[PDB]
DNA sequence: ATATTGTGCAAAATGACAAAG
RNA sequence: CUAAGAGUAC
DNA sequence: CTTTGTCATTTTGCAGGTACTCTTATTCAATAT
C-alpha cells in the first residue's frame, strides 16, 4: 500500500517520529551504505568478509562510516553524482545551530 | 497592520460558510506569511525561496533546479527540517524526536 | 501548499515557535502558550453589563450601606464592617476589577464577552459545590483576606514561562493577563461569598483545581503546530458581491497583485 | 536475513554538503574508463570489458559477484566509471548560470568587471547570502562592456589608478540552443563562444572573485560547471532490454569516438563543429530532455528518452514518488462496515488479513509459553506464527518446518506471528486531510472479509459504508507500538485542536433513537429495563 | 616518544548489559580494545592513566535499536615515533637487508644502505651479526638510531632508522 | 574546517612540525587548553608504574634491574590481562634504558628543564637521551640549533649526567 | 527631516546620504496628512536601546537573523526613524491573552 | 559539551513530562524489557512489556534522562525521576 | 536469409521605449 | 518485465 | 548623452489522494554479407 505524502504529514502532526521512520525505512526499503569522512560520497569499496574498507582518491582506510538510508535515497544520490553534483554526507556538525 | 489585515481576511474566508477555526492556527499562518518583513506567498516564489535547506525545498517544487543551484552554490544542509530526515530515513527532530533519551547510571545503581 | 509551507514549524522547549532555521515565528505559541484541545468558550463577566450592574455585582463596601454585604453571608459578617485594612483590600480588588473592565473593553471593541480560554471556571465551581454539599444557607467559613490572598497566590502560580529574568517574567505576565482577568471576574469576594457561597476547604479545592488544570492546558514542547495549523485550515476548505471560499483563499495564499473584487471600507 | 555485519562505525547523517565534481575527483573515484558503446561482448553472454556494463561497475547477473567489491547484488552499491570527453561541453543545468558568470567576469583577462572601487560595489559585496550577492553583482556588471584597465580613484575622480585590467571590450552574450553566441561591439562581431575558451577564462578567475560571486573554493568552482569527465553511473542506476540511460550513454560514447576520430584524422572545421554540437546535444539530453525550444531526443521506439531530471521531478519522481511517500509492507486494505457492537477504539479485522499481517515479538521468559504455542499452531490457523527469526539472522518459515520437528525457542529470538486481539494498528482513510483521519485502533479478529469500526468514529474519517475502503498499518517494534497507543489512539483524539471541540459524537440511528428515548412520553417496563441495564457493561448492578 | 593525550572512544552497550555493574563493563570494554593497541593517527597506545574516574558521561539510547552509545573520554599514554628523531634501542635480529632494533613496543628496521661501509653483515657468527673495524652489532646489543622515515599504518606502525650520522651506533 | 582532501607538510621533528593534533596547546577533557606535555623515559616509566599500582589498589579494594623487572612482571600479570605484548616490550625497554630511579630525581630534572623555558619535546628528548657534550646534543637534536646558548646546554647536560644513578 | 511638496529630483537623492553620523530623512506631505500610527490595526512600536537588544538576544538565545524582520522602508519604520540592526518591540492586543509582545529587527 | 549543557540549578524548562516524552520513555523502556533488560519493580503477573514499563513509570523506577535540546543547541538534562507525570 | 541503419493561469524575468535631467 | 492508453471505485 | 520608470511581451512551472481492471506494443523497410 502507498504511504503517501499526506499520510506522512498526518503522522508528523501526531508527532510519532519513530513510527514514521519505521514506515519509511523498515517497512519499505532500508539500505546500509558506506561513506568516508573525507569526501561524503558513497565511493567506498567495502569487502565485508575480508573486513577491508577503502575510498580510492581520498586514499583512506579508517575514516569510514556506515549509514542506514532508504535505497531510494542512495539511488537519488547516485543519480545526482551521475549528473555532476556531489551530495556529500557528513556525520558531524561543522557549524553551530 | 498588514498581518492583522491578513488574519482578518483569512478569518472572514473561514467563517463565510459558518465554520469555526481556533485563532492560533490562522495566527500561525499569517505570522509565517509575514515573518520576513513582507508578504511571503505560499508558493514556489514565496516560502520556497527562503534559505531553509535545499533538501526540504526541493521536495516541494522545482526539485532539480534547486539541486543544481545548491550544488553550484555549495550549500550546506544541516538536516534540521523534517523533509531532510524523511529523505535520509532517520528520526526527525519532531514530537518524540525533539529530545534524546539517555541513561542515569547513578540512578540505575541507586534503584538497587 | 499550506502543509509544505508550515511543515517545519514547531514549539520548542523555551515555548517559542520556530522553523527549521531557528527563526522565531511566535515568541509564545498562539500568543498564550496553550494547547487548542484544552480551550473552552467562557464568558468574561467584567466587560459586560452596566456600571450600576457592575457595582452591584462586584463592589463591596464595609463602611457604608449602599454597597454593604449581608453579615449572614460569612461567619465574621458583623465584625468586618467598620474595619480599615479589609476595606483597603476590597478597594484594591475593586480597582483591579475596574482596570480589567477598561482593559477588556479596549481589547474587544464590540464588547463580545464569550471567548475561548483554557480553564473552565464554571465547571470547577459546580464540581466544588456538588462535592462539598454547599447548602446556600449556612454562613460561609471563609475570610475576606483568605479570598484575596488566595486569588493573588493563584495568579502567581499560573506559570507558562519558567525563566528567571525580566524579559521572561514580563512575557509570562502578558501571557496570563487575560486568563487572570477572567479569574478575578469569577472569584471575586462578592461572588464567592454570595453567589457561590464557597467554604474554606471548597475554596482551597477550587484554587488547586484551577492551578492544576491551567498547568495541564499548557502546550507541550515538540508539538508540530505548523502541520496542525495547515491541516486545520485546509480541511474546512474541502467542505466549502465579494469573492469568498476557495477562490478567495487562493487569492490570499497566493499574494495576488490583481484580485477580482477589491473593495474598500470607509467609516 | 538482511545485510551481513559490518565493522564500520554506525552514524547518522548530520550535514549534507552540496557541490560540483572536479574532473580529477571524477577520475579518482572512478574504477573503470568506459570506452566502447556496446554493453555485451560478441558472445552475448558476458559484459564487455571497457563497455557500458564493465564488471568493475557492479555485476549485472545475480549469479556473479561484483568484480570490484566481490559482493552480491544485494550489497554492492555500484561503482562509478568515467567517460573522458573529447572536448569540453556545457552542463545543461548550469548554462544560464555560466552565462551570468561570464557576463560578470572579463572574457579576456578573467577578472570581475567592477572592483570595489565602483560605488555600488561595496553595497553589493556587503550582502551576506550568496544568492543575493550574485544577483546584485550580476545586475550591476551585466551592463558594463569594458574591462576598465584604469579607473578613477576611490578618493576622488581626478587621478586614475590602473587595476589588473586588460582594457578589452566585453561582448553581449545570448544563448542559441545549447551554445552561447557573443556579439562584440563593432568598431557587431558575432561568434560562438567555444566551451574551451569559457573553461579557460573560468580557470583564470581569482579565488576572491568567484567567492564573491557565490562559489566555493573547495566544493564548487565555476570551471567545474564545464564537463570534461562524465561520471558513469553503475548498472544499479540503469538496470536492464537496456535502460534509457544506457542507450543515452551509448550515444554519448558514439559521438565522443566520432569526434575523436575526426580530430585525429583531420577534417574540415564544419565536420568537427557538427560532431562537437552532436556530443553537446547528447550530453545535454542525457541530463535534461525537456529543454525549451530544442526537440526531444527520441528513443528507438519513437518516444522521448527519460532523462535523469525526468527521473527526479514530478509526482512520480524519486523525491515525491519514492522518498516523501513510498509503498510499504505490513499493510492491508479492504471495504469497511459499521458495527454498533464494537468499542470506539476497536477495529474489526478479517481473519485472513490477521493471518497475513504479522508482528515480530522478541522471545522473553514472560512470553515463551504462548509464543511456543503459536509456533506449534503454525501459519495456517489463527492465532499462529508465520516466521521464526534466530539471533544469527536466519529465518525459519513455519511452512516446510514441521518436517524438521518442533523448534525450541530461545530468549532473544523473534517470533513473527499473526496479529491478535488488542494489537495497536494504525487505521487510515484517504484523502486523509487531517490527523484525525489516521488513528490507532485495537485489533478485534472477526470472521468476515471487511474492516469493522464504530459508528461514532466515522465522522473524523469522513467514512461511509457505500463501498469505502480503508487501510491498516501494523507497527513492527515496541517503540512504534507504544507511541501509536499513547499518541494516536482514538480516545486521545476525541477533542480536536482544529476548533477546540469534540470531533466525534452520537450520529445516525442512535442519535434519532436517543431523541425518541428521552421524550417525556417514553416509559419502559421492568423486563425491558432489566435488558437495557444489563446491556451497559459497567453498570454497577443496582436497579 | 612517550606522551599522554586526551582520547575518546564510542562504545555501544546492548540492552542486556544495563545493570548495576554497567560502569565496570564499560571500563573493561575500553580495555581489551585500547590497551596494548596500535593506531596510525596517534601511534601505539600502551596504557590508560587515571583509571579511578574515567569520564564515561551519560550514554545515548539508539532509537529502534535500544543499545546505548557511550562516548568514553580518557587519558592514554601513547608512543608516536616521529621523522628525524634520535632514540636508543636494542637489536633483536639481523639479516642481509638490514637489522631490527627494539624501541619501546616498535621494531625499527635499519636497512643495509644506511650503515657505514666498514660495517658489513656476517652470517658466520652464531647468531648472525654486523661487524665493522671498531665494533660489532649482535643480538641483544645496545644501539642509538635516528628515525628518518615513517609510514603510518594503523595496526602496524613502520619506521625507518639510520646510524649514518655522527655519534650513531653502539653505546 | 571540512576541507575535502588535505595538504600537509611532512612531519619532521627537526622542524618541530609534530602534527596538527600534536601542537603545543591541546584542549583538555575539561575544555581548557593545556601545554602538550612530553614524558622522558624515566618519567614515563614512573607514570606507568603509578597508573598500574593505582589500578592494582582499585582491584584489591573492589633498586636493581633484576628485582625491578620481576616486580613489574608480577604486577603486570596481576593488574591487566592479555594483549600486553606491546606493553611488556615497552615496560622492559623502559626499565633497561631508564635514566633515573625514583620520583625526586625526575622531579628535579623536570623542574631544571622547565627553568630553561624550552619546548616540551626538546626537554623530553634531552632527559631521555644520555648525551655527554654540547655539539653532540646539537647534532643529535637539530631542533636545538639557534635556541639555547652553547655554555648553558653543556652545563645543564653536565648536571643531568651527574644526576645519573646506577 | 526634510518635508517636501511633490517630489525630489533624483540628482538630489544621491547626495541625501551625507557624512555620518548625520542622517537625512525625506517625507512627502501627502503621506504625512494622516498619522498612520493612530490606526487600530497598527499596534504599539517602541524602539529598543542597544542594551535592551543585547539583553533580548541573550535571553532568547537568538542571532540577528532569527528575529522577525521589518523592512527599512516600512511606513512605521520610516515614522520612527529606524535604522538597520535596531529592534522595535511591538505591543499588540491579542484575543487569546490580553497583551502580546513581539520584536522586529530592521533590515 | 561543557558550554552546551545548562547547569541543573538554572534549568528554565517545564518540570512536567510532556506527552511525547512519556510516549518515548514508555516505548524505549518497553523495548528494553522486551530485550531482557532487568526490571526494577515487582510484577503482579503482568507480562506485556509496555504495561511493565507503565508500572515502572508509575513509581519512578525508570533510569533514563531526557536531554531537552534548545533551539540554539544547548540542552537540559531532566531525570525521569524528577519529572512530574500529570497528563 | 537476417542484422543494421535511415493549456491557462499568473508570477517572474526581460526587452523596448518615450520622458526626463 | 517495461511503457502507454482506456474504463472505473471512494 | 544616459538613465528611469514603464508597459508589453516572453518564459515557465503547476495543476487532490489512494485503489481496481483490461488492452496493446515494443522502428519498417532496404541493403549487403
Ligand atoms: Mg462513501
Ligand atoms: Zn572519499
Ligand atoms: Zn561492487
Ligand atoms: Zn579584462
Amino acid at each position: 500500500l502507498r504511504f503517501g505524502e499526506m499520510e506522512r504529514d498526518c503522522m508528523i502532526a501526531h508527532g510519532a517520529a519513530s513510527f514514521l521512520k519505521e514506515r519509511l525505512m523498515e517497512a519499505s526499503d532500508a539500505f546500509r551504505v558506506h561513506i568516508c569522512g573525507i569526501c561524503g560520497l558513497m565511493t567506498v569499496i567495502a569487502k565485508l568478509n575480508h573486513n577491508q574498507f577503502e575510498c580510492k582518491g581520498c586514499d583512506n582506510k579508517i575514516d569510514i562510516y556506515q549509514i542506514h538510508i532508504p535505497y531510494a535515497a542512495k539511488l537519488l544520490f547516485q543519480e545526482l553524482m551521475a549528473m555532476n553534483i556531489t551530495p556529500r554526507l557528513y556525520t558531524d556538525r561543522s557549524r553551530d545551530f | 497592520a498588514g498581518r492583522a489585515a491578513l488574519y482578518k481576511e483569512v478569518y472572514n474566508v473561514i467563517a463565510s460558510d459558518g465554520s469555526y477555526v481556533n485563532y492560533r492556527h490562522m495566527a500561525l499562518l499569517v505570522d509565517v506569511m509575514t515573518t520576513q518583513g513582507g508578504l511571503t506567498s505560499v508558493t514556489r516564489h514565496g516560502f520556497n525561496r527562503s534559505n531553509t535547506g535545499a533538501l526540504m525545498r526541493c521536495s516541494f517544487e522545482e526539485t532539480v533546479e534547486i539541486l543544481f543551484e545548491a550544488g553550484a552554490s555549495a550549500e550546506l544542509d544541516d538536516c534540521r527540517g523534517v523533509s531532510e530526515n524523511v529523505i535520509l530515513g532517520q528520526m526527525a527532530p519532531i514530537g518524540t524526536g525533539a529530545f534524546d533519551v539517555m541513561i542515569d547510571e547513578e540512578s540505575l545503581v541507586k534503584y538497587m | 501548499r499550506l502543509v509544505k509551507a508550515l511543515e517545519d514549524i514547531m514549539v520548542h522547549y523555551d515555548n517559542t515557535t520556530r522553523n527549521s532555521l531557528g527563526n522565531v515565528i511566535q515568541f509564545i505559541y498562539g500568543e498564550d502558550g496553550m494547547d487548542a484541545a484544552h480551550i473552552e468558550k467562557q464568558s468574561l463577566d467584567t466587560i459586560g453589563g452596566s456600571d450600576a450592574a457592575f457595582e452591584k455585582r462586584y463592589r463591596v463596601d464595609l463602611l457604608n450601606t449602599d454597597h454593604t454585604l449581608d453579615p449572614s453571608l460569612l461567619e465574621s459578617g458583623s465584625e468586618i464592617l467598620g474595619d480599615l485594612k479589609l476595606q483597603v483590600l476590597l478597594d484594591e480588588e475593586y480597582k483591579q476589577l475596574v482596570k480589567d473592565r477598561k482593559f477588556l473593553r479596549e481589547v474587544f471593541v464590540d464588547g463580545e464577552a464569550n471567548w475561548p480560554l483554557p480553564v473552565n471556571i464554571r465547571r470547577i465551581i459546580q464540581n466544588a459545590q456538588q462535592t462539598f454539599h454547599i447548602d446556600h444557607t449556612k454562613p460561609s467559613d471563609l475570610t475576606i483576606k483568605d479570598i484575596v490572598l488566595g486569588v493573588k497566590d493563584l495568579q502567581e502560580n499560573l506559570l507558562v514561562l519558567r525563566g528567571k529574568n525580566e524579559i521572561i517574567q514580563n512575557a509570562q505576565r502578558d501571557a496570563v493577563t487575560l486568563f487572570c482577568c477572567l479569574l478575578r471576574s469569577r472569584l471575586a469576594t462578592r461572588r464567592v461569598l454570595q453567589e457561590y457561597r464557597l467554604t474554606k476547604q471548597a475554596f482551597d479545592w477550587v484554587l488547586s483545581n484551577i492551578e492544576a488544570q491551567f498547568l495541564r492546558s499548557v502546550v507541550h514542547p515538540g508539538e508540530m503546530v505548523g502541520v496542525l495549523a495547515a491541516q486545520s485550515i485546509g480541511e474546512p476548505a474541502t467542505q466549502m458581491k465579494v469573492t469568498s471560499g476557495v477562490p478567495r483563499l487562493k487569492e490570499i495564499l497566493n499574494v495576488a497583485k490583481n484580485m477580482k473584487t477589491p473593495s474598500l471600507t470607509v467609516y | 536475513v538482511g545485510q551481513q555485519y559490518s565493522s564500520a562505525p554506525l552514524r547518522t547523517v548530520k550535514e549534507v554538503q552540496f557541490g560540483l565534481f572536479s574532473p580529477e575527483e571524477v577520475r579518482a573515484i572512478s574504477v573503470a574508463k568506459i570506452r566502447f558503446p556496446e554493453t555485451m561482448d560478441e558472445t552475448q553472454t558476458r559484459a564487455k570489458i571497457g563497455g557500458l556494463n564493465d564488471p568493475r561497475l557492479g555485476s549485472i547477473d545475480r549469479n556473479l559477484k561484483c568484480q570490484t567489491c566481490q559482493e552480491g547484488m544485494n550489497e554492492c552499491p555500484g561503482h562509478f566509471g568515467h567517460i573522458d570527453l573529447a572536448k569540453p561541453v556545457f552542463h545543461v543545468g548550469f548554462i544560464a548560470k555560466i552565462k551570468k558568470v561570464c557576463e560578470c567576469v572579463c572574457m579576456h583577462c578573467g577578472k570581475l568587471l567592477l572592483d570595489e572601487h565602483n560605488e555600488l560595489m561595496r553595497q553589493a559585496l556587503a550582502i551576506k547570502d550568496s544568492k543575493k550577492r550574485f544577483a546584485a553583482i550580476w545586475t550591476l556588471c551585466k551592463t558594463k562592456m569594458v574591462c576598465e584597465t584604469d579607473v578613477p580613484s576611490e578618493d576622488d575622480p581626478t587621478q586614475l589608478v590602473s587595476r589588473g585590467g586588460c582594457g578589452n571590450t566585453q561582448p553581449t552574450i545570448r544563448k542559441d540552443g545549447l551554445k552561447l553566441v557573443g556579439s562584440w561591439k563593432k568598431d557587431p562581431e558575432l561568434r560562438v563562444l567555444s566551451t574551451e575558451e569559457i573553461l579557460n577564462i573560468f580557470k583564470h578567475i581569482s579565488v576572491k572573485d568567484f567567492t564573491s560571486l557565490g562559489f566555493n573554493e573547495v566544493f564548487s568552482r565555476p570551471e567545474w560547471m564545464i564537463l570534461t569527465c562524465l561520471p558513469v553511473p553503475p548498472p544499479p542506476v540503469r538496470p536492464s532490454g537496456e535502460d534509457d540511460l544506457t542507450f543515452k550513454l551509448a550515444d554519448i560514447l558514439k559521438a565522443n569516438i566520432s569526434l575523436e576520430t575526426l580530430e585525429h584524422n583531420g577534417a574540415p572545421h564544419h565536420a568537427i563543429e557538427e560532431a562537437e554540437s552532436l556530443l553537446q546535444f547528447h550530453v545535454a539530453t542525457y541530463m535534461d530532455n525537456d529543454i525549451a525550444g530544442q526537440p526531444q531526443a527520441l528513443q528507438k521506439s519513437g518516444r522521448p528518452v527519460k532523462s535523469i531530471r525526468a527521473r527526479l521531478k514530478g509526482k512520480e519522481g524519486r523525491i515525491r514518488g519514492n522518498l516523501m511517500g513510498k509503498r510499504v509492507d505490513f499493510s492491508a486494505r479492504t471495504v469497511i462496515s459499521g458495527d454498533p457492537n464494537l468499542e470506539l477504539d476497536q477495529v474489526g479485522v478479517p481473519k485472513s488479513i490477521a493471518k497475513t499481517l504479522t508482528y515480530p515479538e522478541v522471545v522473553t521468559p514472560y512470553n515463551i509459553d504462548r509464543l511456543t504455542q503459536l509456533v506449534r499452531n503454525g501459519p495456517n490457523e489463527h492465532p499462529g506464527a508465520k516466521y521464526v527469526i534466530r539471533d544469527s539472522g536466519d529465518r525459519i518459515d513455519l511452512r516446510y518446518s514441521k518436517r524438521a520437528g518442533d523448534i525450541q525457542l530461545q530468549y532473544g529470538w523473534k517470533v513473527e506471528r499473526h496479529i491478535m486481539d488488542n494489537d495497536p494498528v494504525l487505521f487510515n482513510r484517504q484523502p486523509s486531510l487531517h490527523k484525525m483521519s489516521m488513528m490507532a485502533h485495537r485489533v478485534k479478529v472477526i470472521p468476515y472479509s471487511t474492516f469493522r469500526l464504530n459508528l461514532s468514529v466515522t465522522s473524523p474519517y469522513n467514512a461511509d459504508f457505500d463501498g469505502d475502503e480503508m487501510n491498516l498499518h501494523v507497527p513492527q517494534s515496541e517503540e512504534t507500538r507504544a507511541e501509536l497507543s499513547q499518541l494516536c489512539a482514538v480516545p486521545l483524539q476525541i477533542v480536536s485542536p482544529q476548533s477546540n471541540k469534540p470531533c466525534m459524537g452520537i450520529v445516525q440511528d442512535t442519535l434519532c433513537g436517543i431523541r425518541k428515548l428521552t421524550l417525556r412520553d417514553t416509559f419502559i417496563e421492568l423486563d425491558q429495563v432489566l435488558n437495557m441495564l444489563y446491556w451497559v457493561p459497567d453498570w454497577d448492578g443496582v436497579i | 616518544m612517550f606522551f599522554i593525550k586526551d582520547l575518546s572512544l564510542n562504545i555501544t552497550l546492548h540492552p542486556s548489559f544495563f545493570g548495576p555493574r554497567m560502569k565496570q563493563y564499560l571500563k573493561t570494554k575500553l580495555l581489551e580494545e585500547v590497551e596494548g593497541s596500535c593506531t596510525g593517527k596517534f601511534g601505539y597506545i600502551l596504557c590508560v592513566l587515571d583509571y579511578d574516574n574515567i569520564d564515561i558521561q551519560r550514554g545515548r539510547i539508539l532509537p529502534t535499536d535500544g543499545s546505548a552509545e557511550f562516548n568514553v573520554k580518557y587519558r592514554a599514554v601513547v608512543f608516536k615515533p616521529f621523522k628525524g628523531e634520535v632514540v636508543d634501542g636494542t637489536v633483536v635480529s639481523c639479516s642481509q637487508h638490514g637489522f631490527e632494533v627494539q624501541v619501546g613496543p616498535m621494531k625499527v628496521f635499519v636497512t643495509k644502505h644506511l650503515m657505514p661501509q666498514d660495517l658489513t653483515f656476517n652470517a658466520g657468527s652464531n647468531p648472525p651479526s654486523y661487524q665493522s673495524s671498531e665494533d660489532v652489532i649482535t643480538i641483544k646489543s645496545r644501539i642509538r638510531v635516528k628515525i628518518e622515515g615513517c609510514i603510518s599504518q594503523v595496526s602496524s606502525i613502520h619506521a625507518i632508522g639510520s646510524i649514518k650520522e655522527d655519534y650513531l651506533g653502539a653505546i | 574546517r571540512r576541507r575535502l582532501k588535505k595538504v600537509e607538510e611532512e612531519e619532521n621533528a627537526a622542524t618541530l612540525q609534530l602534527g596538527q593534533e600534536f601542537q603545543l596547546k591541546q584542549i583538555n577533557h575539561q575544555g581548557e587548553e593545556e601545554e602538550l606535555i612530553a614524558l622522558n623515559l624515566s618519567e614515563a616509566r614512573l607514570v606507568i608504574k603509578e597508573a598500574l599500582v593505582e589500578r592494582r589498589r582499585a582491584f584489591k579494594r573492589s633498586e636493581t634491574r633484576e628485582k625491578e623487572l620481576e616486580s613489574i612482571d608480577v604486577l603486570l600479570e596481576q593488574t591487566t590481562g592479555g594483549n600486553n605484548k606491546d606493553l611488556k616490550n615497552t615496560m622492559q625497554y623502559l626499565t633497561n634504558f631508564s635514566r633515573f630511579r625514583d620520583q625526586e630525581t625526575v622531579g628535579a630534572v623536570i623542574q631544571l628543564l622547565k627553568s630553561t623555558g624550552l619546548h616540551p619535546f626538546e626537554v623530553a628528548q634531552l632527559g631521555s637521551l644520555a648525551c655527554d657534550t654540547a655539539d653532540e646534543a646539537k647534532t643529535l637534536i637539530p631542533s636545538l640549533n639557534n635556541k639555547i646558548s652553547d655554555d648553558e646546554l653543556e652545563r645543564i647536560l653536565k648536571e643531568l649526567s651527574n644526576l645519573e644513578t646506577l | 527631516i526634510f518635508v517636501y511638496q511633490n517630489n525630489i529630483t533624483p540628482s538630489a537623492m544621491k547626495l541625501v546620504p551625507s557624512i555620518p553620523p548625520a542622517t537625512i530623512e525625506t517625507f512627502n506631505e501627502a503621506a504625512l496628512v494622516v498619522n498612520i500610527t493612530h490606526h487600530e490595526l497598527v499596534p504599539k512600536h517602541i524602539r529598543l536601546s542597544s542594551d535592551e537588544k543585547r539583553e533580548l538576544l541573550k535571553r532568547y538565545r537568538l542571532k540577528e537573523s532569527q528575529l522577525p524582520r521589518i523592512q527599512r522602508a516600512d511606513p512605521v519604520a520610516l515614522y520612527l526613524g529606524l535604522k538597520r540592526g535596531e529592534v522595535v518591540k511591538i505591543i499588540r492586543k491579542s484575543e487569546t491573552s490580553g497583551r502580546y509582545a513581539s520584536y522586529r529587527i530592521c533590515m | 559539551l561543557k558550554e552546551k549543557a545548562i547547569p541543573k540549578d538554572q534549568r528554565a524548562t517545564t518540570p512536567y513530562m510532556t506527552k511525547y516524552e512519556r510516549a518515548r520513555i514508555l516505548g524505549t523502556r518497553a523495548l528494553q524489557i522486551s530485550m531482557n533488560a532487568p526490571v526494577f519493580v515487582d510484577l503482579e503477573g503482568e507480562t506485556d512489556p509496555l504495561r511493565i514499563a507503565m508500572k515502572e513509570l508509575a513509581e519512578k523506577k525508570i533510569p533514563l534522562v531526557i536531554r531537552r535540546y534548545l533551539p540554539d543547541g544547548s540542552f537540559e538534562d531532566w531525570s525521569v525521576e524528577e519529572l512530574i507525570v500529570d497528563l
